[PDB]
């Protein structure tokens, strides 16, 4: 889930 | 009787004393002192001095930093362009007109300023919707083996343009209309007089449902699902301190985003609802500029929340502004 969060600019 | 009616306007001041003038022809110093018009101009100056660099810099670093030119960032670029329509469609115009005390550009300039300022804010609004739909699709993975690419990102940008045109164009061809609002220095949708020749009542309903309620539902569903997916993933992965940190960060950002959306549009929706259900009451000029104040300041605080608080954009901006440092 972490990589997707980085892509969308949330983490 | 609490106002004065004209062909293309409504001045929120009684003409009992005979002092009211067309907001296209003479200053309106009888519904606000000159110093308040000067404070209106000062506020537009603030929003220009902050809103233009923040949103222009967003475009500029995207040109200079390859890693920013990803499909999931397209809609943030769209947000920055929309905020610039607000800056030069509305803010600069209203700085100019407020220093005359009335709308010096006439009924034609009223439609231009109303179209581009309403278009700018509606592109920005629907960008926040599309941003959430995408984050939900990418993180919550509702579809089987779906990979978000460049053509979906372009589809999302075009969808915001079509939805904003569906809001800003009808008042130009006879469904609702553009008139000067509040202190009569800026033009917007007539959501407060029951002008039946342009069917104002049904347009305000359509605005309320399609461009406020539906964006509210979609944003709440998508981010509700996103917070739920992230909390579920962290609970099932408590051995990862990073994943616990991510859960806290996502929950904090989601709260800031939906609170920021409510601060931006709830006053407009509330005032419109109150005027609708209490048709026939006195609503002054300065009171009418309160929901305008909240919605327009989003040209500054949306890029702070969605750009400057984004790790990638902030890093590139700091690098660009500090000539080459980390
Ligand atoms: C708020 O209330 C104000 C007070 O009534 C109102 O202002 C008046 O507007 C009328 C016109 O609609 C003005 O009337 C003209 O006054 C001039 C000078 O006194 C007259 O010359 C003119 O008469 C013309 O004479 C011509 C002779 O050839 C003739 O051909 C023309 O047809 C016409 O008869 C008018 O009598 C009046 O002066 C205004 N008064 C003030 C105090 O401003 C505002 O318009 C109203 N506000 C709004 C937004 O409606
Ligand atoms: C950023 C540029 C702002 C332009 C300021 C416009 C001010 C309008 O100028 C107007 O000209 C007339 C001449 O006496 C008078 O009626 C007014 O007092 C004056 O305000
Ligand atoms: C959601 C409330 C019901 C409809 C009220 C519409 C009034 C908003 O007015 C419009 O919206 C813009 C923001 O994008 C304003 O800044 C503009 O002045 C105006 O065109
Ligand atoms: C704005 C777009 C949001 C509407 C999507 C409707 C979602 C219906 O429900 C969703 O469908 C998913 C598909 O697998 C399921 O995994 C989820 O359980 C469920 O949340
Ligand atoms: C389960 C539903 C999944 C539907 C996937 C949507 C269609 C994505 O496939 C399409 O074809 C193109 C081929 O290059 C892609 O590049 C585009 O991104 C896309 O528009
Ligand atoms: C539209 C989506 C609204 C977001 C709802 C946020 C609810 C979680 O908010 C709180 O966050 C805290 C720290 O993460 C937790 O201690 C609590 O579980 C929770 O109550
Ligand atoms: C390369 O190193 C460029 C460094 C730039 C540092 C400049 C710091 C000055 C901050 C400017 C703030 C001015 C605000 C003025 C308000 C009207």
């Amino acid at each position: 889930i972490l990589e997707n969060l980085k892509d969308v600019g949330l983490f | 009787m609490n106002g004065t009616e004209g062909p293309n306007f409504y001045v929120p001041f009684s003409n009992k004393t005979g002092v009211v003038r067309s907001p296209f022809e003479a200053p309106q110093y009888y519904l606000a002192e000159p110093w308040q018009f000067s404070m209106l101009a000062a506020y537009m100056f603030l929003l220009i001095m902050l809103g233009f660099p923040i949103n222009f810099l967003t475009l500029y670093v995207t040109v200079q930093h390859k890693k920013l030119r990803t499909p999931l960032n397209y809609i943030l670029l769209n947000l920055a362009v929309a905020d610039l329509f607000m800056v030069f469609g509305g803010f600069t115009t209203t700085l100019y007109t407020s220093l005359h005390g009335y709308f010096v550009f006439g009924p034609t300039g009223c439609n231009l300023e109303g179209f581009f300022a309403t278009l700018g804010g509606e592109i920005a609004l629907w960008s926040l919707v599309v941003l959430a739909i995408e984050r939900y699709v990418v993180v919550c993975k509702p579809m089987s083996n779906f990979r978000f690419g460049e053509n979906h990102a372009i589809m999302g940008v075009a969808f915001t343009w079509v939805m904003a045109l569906a809001c800003a164009a009808p008042p130009l061809v006879g469904w609702s209309r553009y008139i000067p609002e509040g202190m009569q220095c800026s033009c917007g949708i007539d959501y407060y007089t029951p002008h039946e020749e342009t069917n104002n009542e049904s347009f305000v309903i359509y605005m309320f449902v399609v461009h406020f309620i539906i964006p509210l539902i979609v944003i709440f569903f998508c981010y509700g699902q996103l917070v739920f997916t992230v909390k579920e993933a962290a609970a099932q992965q408590q051995e990862s301190a990073t994943t616990q940190k991510a859960e806290k960060e996502v929950t904090r950002m989601v709260i800031i985003m939906v609170i920021a959306f409510l601060i931006c549009w709830l006053p407009y929706a509330g005032v419109a609802f109150y005027i609708f259900t209490h048709q026939g009451s006195d609503f002054g000029p300065i009171f009418m500029t309160i929901p305008a104040f909240f919605a327009k300041t989003s040209a500054v605080y949306n890029p702070v929340i969605y750009i400057m608080m984004n790790k990638q954009f902030r890093n590139c901006m700091v690098t660009t502004l500090c000539c080459g440092k980390n």
